[PDB]
């Protein structure tokens, strides 16, 4: 039950952030909606920093770890919204931006995970 | 707040039995445009066909000379909120 | 904006909760490509695809239900960040073949399930 | 419920000043193993080094002949709940 509240509180803040950022920015550049990209990049960054940080604080309450990762990052990032954007582009015959979206989302999210991990790793060293 | 309806629908070239139409794409992911045409005098079947989202022109053939046609174009488009939906039409009248 | 916020939170919380339950139950069974995280992305891909075809045919559906299913449920259920750390960990573990396989199976799998969801409903109607 | 601690830690080959150790990997994504070693008797300093997660063997060098060493291995691993964390150790005694 305490773990469930972590997922819901964190998840709700994540989902809400995604919704606000997406409705505000997605329509600015429809070939690669930047609101959906930014939330995936930002979640990639937070989970990377969480990765490095939680390793060094092994006595942190599982509540906070679960609220940040499964909750916030899990709620903030989205695979389904990325997929329909890509699916729509494929159906529109816009194959170059369908590929670019997939690559920029995947490559971008892993880069931001690395940046999050190594910035904190370099700070502690 | 971004319009999904095409703009500047016009007949760019014409023969007595055909029309080449063009329009400006709306700033949204258009999957396909749907072109409709029929005789303005409300006593004829309206016909429709699609064109891909990449194209912003279409040819209408098999028309009768000296007849008024109502021609409309709308989009089947992707947006964030609505997913796949249909836009309102933009519409013109043209006499062959 | 308050009624829209409850749609995102109610849908998002059910999605995040489902992801959490399915992930803790199944991810540890096959750690090279955690199946709980895959299943939720595949399932969200399926739901958003069926939503794609269905909402097109019901244009007078309340924006509340569309927002609860897409931004809420599918957005909360799917995850890009959890997919990224799994892949990042594999890269750091020197397990490059499963890092690539995870990325491909998640992306290709999620688009396939979006297509299946869209075309099954399109063929029914 | 899946253990992240290695199993069957053993010395597979030995010289007077070195040990080749091996272990069975736990069924989790191990990022690196941490090998520790120190003289079983009392208060020599325990030393550690890491080995990549792909490897399931390590060489310990610079040991003294005829001395009892306590050797432990633990993992730095990824799991769903805990992210990066450290396992409990598995431990053995060996006399060079
Ligand atoms: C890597 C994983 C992949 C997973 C599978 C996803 C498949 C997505 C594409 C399927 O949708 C089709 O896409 C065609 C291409 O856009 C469309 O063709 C449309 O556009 C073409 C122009 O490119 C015309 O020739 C066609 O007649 C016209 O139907 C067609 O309507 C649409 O149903
Ligand atoms: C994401 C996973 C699936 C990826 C699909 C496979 C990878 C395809 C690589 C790019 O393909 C090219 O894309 C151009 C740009 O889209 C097309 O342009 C041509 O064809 C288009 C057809 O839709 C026209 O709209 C263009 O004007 C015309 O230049 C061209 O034919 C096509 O070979
Ligand atoms: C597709 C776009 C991707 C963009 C982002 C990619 C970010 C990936 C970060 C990888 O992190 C490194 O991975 C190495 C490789 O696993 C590790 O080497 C470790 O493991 C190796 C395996 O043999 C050893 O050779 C090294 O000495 C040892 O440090 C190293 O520690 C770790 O920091
Ligand atoms: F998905
Ligand atoms: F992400
Ligand atoms: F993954
Ligand atoms: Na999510």
């Amino acid at each position: 039950i305490k773990s469930l509240f972590a997922v819901i509180i964190g998840g709700s803040v994540g989902c809400t952030l995604r919704w606000l950022l997406s409705t505000k920015f997605n329509s600015l550049f429809p070939n690669l909606p930047p609101g959906t990209l930014v939330v995936n990049l930002l979640a990639g960054l937070i989970i990377g920093t969480a990765l490095a940080y939680f390793l060094r604080q092994p006595h942190l309450d599982p509540f906070w770890k679960l609220m940040i990762t499964t909750g916030l990052c899990g709620g903030l990032s989205t695979f389904s919204t990325m997929s329909v954007e890509v699916f729509a582009l494929l159906q529109a015959g816009n194959y170059i931006w369908a590929l670019t979206s997939v690559l920029v989302h995947v490559i971008g999210s892993l880069i931001m995970t690395a940046l999050g991990f190594f910035i904190i790793t370099i700070l502690f060293a | 707040s971004v319009s999904s309806v095409p703009t500047k629908l016009e007949v760019v070239a014409a023969t007595p039995t055909s029309l080449l139409i063009s329009w400006d794409a709306p700033a949204v992911t258009v999957v396909h445009y749907v072109i409709t045409y029929g005789e303005t005098g409300g006593n004829s079947p309206v016909q429709e066909f699609t064109v891909p989202g990449s194209k912003s022109t279409a040819t209408i053939s098999g028309l009768k000379p000296g007849v008024d046609y109502t021609i409309t174009v709308y989009t089947m488009y992707y947006s964030y909120s609505d997913l796949y939906s249909y836009s309102s039409p933009i519409s013109i009248n043209y006499r062959t």
